[PDB]
């Protein structure tokens, strides 16, 4: 039971309030128990020797004795749960936040092992299972500890024999029902917390794609095995269900049990007189009302079948190391920078194959260079390592005549501005959508580079306070393209990495795109991995067929000169 | 959330215990038992502390009653047992019927319709709302009765010995509903707030999880956390504000419970000492009924604070019906689900004058389009980004509203009975994903029963077998969440050979050469053109170079079409077709 133990340890911010809920329900227990005890012993006292001879003095035990016991009675329960709860979600939503960062630092290969519908359910669904462990677990059993001590040790001045008896009871059931009920409670939770898990990973699969599952006529098969992975689910709940039913009358049994035997067995006398009178009924009342406190101690126990798994599940998501790391105070931002690539060697992790290796170049102060190549020979592999996405497995990376590594995050994340051919489109305003490049800008910037662009029909109507992405207006694929352009511009920075500009707009589009792109970028550098021969009068151009440069010409006049390669790219083949 | 809406829900949520009621009924029964064997014990009980107390007479004279209420205590666990087992069946069996509802319509809806939130909510909704009634459907129902017949049997058991105790039972009853129904609004209210948050955060946080990458070579590592902090605190002042309102009413009937127990033992305390003496059929007032009413009359109490208690799920359930009722009362792209099948072979022809395709919303994203593809041939469409072609294959696929035109065939396309339809069709898609786990089901997608013409596929298309030999384990490679195993140029290709694989009578083709180079691009529009000769066809192609053989161009900006022609005819003076051409021809 390991698992349980660093996620017990959140106490040492919230001590106070959580003790005064064990406080006030061993109070509210005992008054409890006090009232029903106290009534029963007054009728059955004042009826023996209250019809004549009015010397057991009434004014004490009514007024005192009870309107005391239906105040602490209330008035206890009610300040013990508004406290207790008060302090756990305050806990939790903490948790909600931390387990959010340590998911931060590994977008690639990183979270590329848990599938993204599942990562959901850990952070929303696996740690509302934790109220139980901060509310059930601890407070009912040292309330019943204490209560059923202090019980025996009240009743024990009289007749030894029964309280011991008593308090011997109670405390076998005590001792004995929680560990019994762990056990079918384990398997069950696993169950259901897997079965939840995949059921839920398994729904969110069949959306996102019901186009092409409709279009192709294969939905039935995939609903048909969501039915057949919830069966099994309703299936373990109703386990829990018969496995709580079946505590609940063992619980009864024992009660009945223990009322029978209390009642029987204060026959002879409790303590000498061989006649108690009057004693039997608070005896009797005691042992009857006693068992209110005990009920709800096996419910505690029982669900810890699932509260591991949970915690389980939390805590490998929590304890995954990086693979990049960062050093400090190295900013140091400037306006010129160059590049060198003297060796590159990279292989992906779980792969066999290089997939790049033997590549050297060097880009100076501000050039303008693209690259060609096939459909599949590692161009945008070698973007990202520029990045600092993955580590190469050789060779070096300088970046101004300085290791890539020696640089913080504050300044790698500065100097570098990227243009993925994956756009995303986030849920939120057009306005926020935006502000990812620069925060602090302006409402009239803005404006102003979303209408250079072309877009010029996004700010109207509503304009920039419209929703975007999901649940809103869903921009079509070539303005995907022209909003990625347009949040690519306002970061600036002196080195620019356009991955695939242009790949779904037409002639006229695209004309007035590079006019711009080539007016704006004059001061700074370009790598372009273009698949169109459109317009290249760059400075150097460069191929690539599997891992190294087949020809680095850099002129674009001895390539038409030079019978090699990329004389038939354009001719045709 | 006004009165009427929560009539409304309540409504709605009655017309599904249809198919438990003959539970429920058994649930109700077994209470009744109950309530009258808990009587028994007590009467049992009552009699035999009066016996053994008062006239001091030993053990073995009352040896009789030990039995019988050893019986009763048996009888009664068994009772118990057996409700709490037939109350979960019932309460389990309406969540299952209601899921398989709300699944057949989220299917019926459509992939726009779907997009109108994220699947976040989509998820949460349809777990966490639908799990959530399970409370209201097998306990608040059984008990609504039970909490009116319980207590009646337990004043009329305890009224033939001291009409008091009956009487002040009786004054203090009534108060409860008139303390539950001033929080009931209350808390009914805020439970959908909550679960309105609570899908906010979740839709939030799938968002945000999916785009990971923008976020880091952006660097925006810190305003995120913000947000999720506050999304955090929203859910969490609405959790405590309901659970307030629940803790205070437990809280006052406790109190309500308590002062009438003492109100009662204090009576009957003072009625034996001889200072009250009012209360009797004129024959004093004995032991047993005293011990009688002291244990009965908390046992009289109970049934009200498990109804006080049911009542805040009642409103949970209401507050979560909020939701996915709205959304089941929402028109879908054609109202009527028609029902006819346009036979088999037979080839097709789309014609359509002035369709106007609309939006989701109640936009309008194209105009007066007249055209009509004669008996198969091959149409292009070419012109300036953003007119909505996508639109109109989207309108002729199915997944949005028109207006009055697109018949084929002399039939209207509105009542084409759409299961019967999307059999025609081999989509191909522009930016496509791969919904199976491994590479091999992808590309069998369409028919699952074949591993000859796999290879054919495979090799038609071409250039998908060549980097075949280079994963690690061949065709059966486990491809990454959206397409992390694969490149982007790698998964048209897949698709290209997916959509090829088995014959059809409508082939609509979006941009399939995307992200590709020169020869890759010349094998699969060979393949493409290969396959495309065969059937209709209809092509939303990007490239401006040979076109010259295609029968028809159509020429479409700001939603309408003007020039539809051939390429000898409108590669002369043809207008925007002319200026394309030359912006192409020039730029390279
Ligand atoms: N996440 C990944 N894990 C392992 N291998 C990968 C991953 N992503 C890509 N690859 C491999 O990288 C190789 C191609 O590299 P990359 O994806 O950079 O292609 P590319 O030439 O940039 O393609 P494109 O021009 O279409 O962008 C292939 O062997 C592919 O399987
Ligand atoms: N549901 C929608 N709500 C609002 N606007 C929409 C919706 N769907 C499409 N649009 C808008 O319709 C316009 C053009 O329609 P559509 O999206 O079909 O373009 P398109 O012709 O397919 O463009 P392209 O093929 O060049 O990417 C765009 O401005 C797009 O944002």
């Amino acid at each position: 039971m390991r698992a349980l133990l660093p996620y017990l340890a959140l106490y040492k911010r919230h001590k106070w309030m959580l003790s005064l809920g064990i406080v006030l329900a061993i109070v509210t227990l005992l008054a409890s128990i006090g009232l029903l005890t106290l009534s029963g012993w007054f009728l059955s006292a004042s009826a023996v020797a209250g019809v004549a001879g009015l010397y057991s003095f009434n004014y004490m035990l009514p007024a005192a004795g009870v309107r005391g016991a239906a105040i602490t009675r209330t008035a206890g329960r009610y300040f013990e749960r508004l406290v207790s709860h008060d302090a756990t979600f305050r806990v939790l939503q903490h948790l909600r936040i931390y387990t959010f960062s340590k998911l931060l630092p590994l977008s690639p290969a990183g979270l590329a092992r848990y599938r993204q519908g599942e990562l959901l359910n850990r952070v929303v669904a696996d740690v509302d299972t934790l109220d139980h462990l901060y509310l059930r677990v601890i407070s009912p059993l040292v309330g019943a500890f204490v209560v059923i001590m202090v019980v025996t040790i009240g009743l024990s001045f009289l007749d030894f024999t029964l309280a011991f008896t008593l308090g011997g009871i109670m405390l076998l059931t005590l001792f004995l029902m929680p560990p019994l009920f762990y056990r079918a409670g384990k398997s069950t939770g696993q169950n259901l917390t897997h079965l939840r898990g995949q059921y839920r990973q398994q729904l969110t699969a069949w959306l996102q794609g019901q186009a092409e599952l409709t279009i192709f006529g294969a939905s039935d098969r995939y609903r048909t095995q969501l039915e057949n992975t919830e069966i099994q689910w309703l299936e373990a709940q109703r386990r829990q269900s018969e496995l709580t039913a079946l505590s609940q009358a063992i619980m009864l049994l024992i009660g009945a049990l223990a009322v029978i035997l209390m009642l029987w067995m204060a026959s002879g006398g409790v303590g000498g007189n061989a006649q108690p009178g009057a004693l039997i009924a608070l005896f009797v009342f005691c042992a009857l009302a006693a068992f209110e406190a005990l009920a709800p101690v096996t419910g505690a126990f029982q669900h810890l079948g699932q509260v591991i798994a949970s915690a389980v599940r939390i805590t490998d998501l929590t304890d995954q190391k990086p693979e990049v790391t960062f050093p400090d105070t190295q900013t140091r931002v400037a306006d010129r920078v160059s590049l060198t690539l003297r060796d590159v060697q990279f292989t992906y992790p779980e792969q066999s194959q290089q997939a790049l290796k033997g590549i050297s170049l060097q880009v100076n102060a501000g050039e303008h260079i693209a690259i060609l190549g096939r459909t599949g020979c590692g161009k945008s592999t070698l973007l990202q390592l520029l990045t600092r996405a993955w580590d190469p497995q050789q060779g070096e990376i300088l970046l101004n005549d300085s290791p890539i590594a020696s640089l913080n995050e504050a300044a790698l994340r500065q100097t570098i501005s990227v243009v993925p051919q994956r756009v995303h489109l986030f849920s939120a305003t057009l306005r926020d959508n935006l502000l990812l490049a620069s925060p602090g800008s302006s409402d009239e910037a803005l404006s102003e580079i979303l209408r250079r662009v072309g877009l010029e029909k996004l700010l109207e109507d509503a304009g920039l306070n419209s929703w975007l992405g999901e649940g809103g207006r869903q921009l079509s694929g070539g303005e995907l393209r022209r909003l990625a352009i347009a949040r690519a511009l306002l970061h600036d920075a002196p080195l620019v990495l356009l991955d695939q500009p242009t790949e779904g707009l037409d002639a006229t589009t695209e004309s007035q795109i590079l006019e711009l792109l080539a007016e704006m970028m004059r001061e700074k550098t370009v790598l372009m991995v273009t698949h169109r021969l459109r317009g290249l009068s760059r400075f150097q151009q460069i191929i690539v067929m599997d891992n190294g440069q087949i020809i680095e010409q850099g002129t674009h006049a001895e390539l038409l000169a030079r019978q090699g390669r990329y004389y038939q790219f354009k001719q045709g083949l | 959330m006004n009165k009427s809406r929560q009539k409304e829900l309540t409504r709605w949520l009655k017309q599904q215990s249809v198919i438990s009621q003959r539970w429920l009924n058994i649930s109700r029964l077994l209470g009744f038992v109950s309530g009258i064997l808990i009587i028994a014990q007590a009467w049992f009980m009552a009699r035999i502390l009066q016996h053994m107390i008062m006239e001091n007479i030993p053990r073995e004279a009352l040896l009789l009653p030990f039995t019988l209420l050893v019986l009763t205590f048996v009888l009664r666990a068994w009772v118990v047992w057996l409700r709490e087992r037939v109350g979960y069946h019932a309460g389990q069996h309406i969540r299952f019927a209601i899921r398989r509802q709300v699944l057949d319509r989220l299917q019926q809806a459509g992939p726009a319709w779907i997009q109108g939130k994220p699947a976040g909510s989509w998820a949460t909704l349809v777990l966490e709302q639908i799990d959530d009634m399970h409370d209201y459907y097998a306990r608040y129902l059984p008990q609504m009765a039970l909490a009116v017949s319980v207590p009646l049997l337990i004043v009329v058991a305890i009224f033939p010995s001291n009409w008091a105790a009956a009487l002040i039972l009786l004054g203090t009853a009534p108060l409860i509903p008139l303390f539950m129904a001033l929080v009931g609004m209350g808390a009914a209210d805020a439970n959908r707030r909550n679960f309105l948050a609570l899908a906010r955060l979740s839709g939030h946080f799938l968002d945000r999880l999916r785009g990971m990458e923008t976020l880091r070579i952006f660097g925006r590592g810190e305003a995120e956390i913000e947000s999720i902090r506050s999304a955090s605190e929203d859910f969490r002042q609405r959790t405590m504000e309901v659970l307030r309102l629940a803790f205070l009413s437990s809280g006052i009937l406790e109190f309500f419970t308590s002062l009438s127990i003492a109100l009662v033992a204090v009576y009957f305390g003072f009625s034996y000492l001889g200072e009250l003496d009012f209360g009797h059929y004129d024959t004093g007032v004995t032991l047993a009924a005293g011990f009688l009413a002291l244990i009965l009359a908390p046992e009289f109490f109970q049934p009200l604070r498990d109804l006080g208690t049911f009542y805040h799920a009642k409103a949970q359930a209401v507050g979560a019906a909020d939701s996915l009722k709205t959304f089941m009362e929402t028109p879908l792209a054609h109202p009527q689900r028609g029902e006819a099948e346009l036979a088999l072979t037979d080839p097709l022809t789309i014609e359509a004058e002035d369709l106007f395709i609309t939006s989701p919303e109640g936009k309008t994203l194209a105009g007066p389009l007249n055209f009509t593809l004669p008996a198969g041939q091959r149409a292009v469409l070419v012109g300036r980004s953003g007119s909505g072609k996508s639109s109109l294959l989207n309108a002729l696929s199915g997944f949005l509203s028109y207006q009055g035109s697109l018949r084929i065939n002399g039939i209207e396309l509105r009542d084409l009975s759409p299961e019967s339809w999307r059999k025609h069709l081999s989509w191909v898609g522009q930016n496509p994903q791969l919904p199976a786990a491994t590479l091999r089901d992808n590309v069998l997608l369409a028919r699952p029963d074949a591993s000859e013409q796999e290879l054919q596929a495979a090799l038609d298309n071409a250039w998908v077998s060549e980097f075949l030999p280079l994963l690690p384990q061949g065709v059966d490679t486990p491809v990454g969440d959206q397409a992390a195993r694969l490149s982007v140029g790698q998964a048209q290709r897949v698709a290209v050979a997916r959509a090829l694989l088995n014959p059809c009578s409508l082939l609509l083709l979006d941009q399939p050469a995307a992200s590709l180079d020169a020869h890759s691009e010349q094998r699969v529009m060979e393949a493409l053109n290969a396959a495309s000769l065969r059937q209709t066809t209809l092509m939303v192609t990007h490239q401006l170079e040979d076109l010259a053989d295609w029968d028809v161009i159509w020429v479409m900006q700001d939603g309408r079409i003007i020039e539809q022609g051939r390429y000898a005819e409108l590669s002369v003076a043809g207008g925007p077709f002319a200026t394309l051409l030359a912006h192409r021809q020039e730029e390279i």
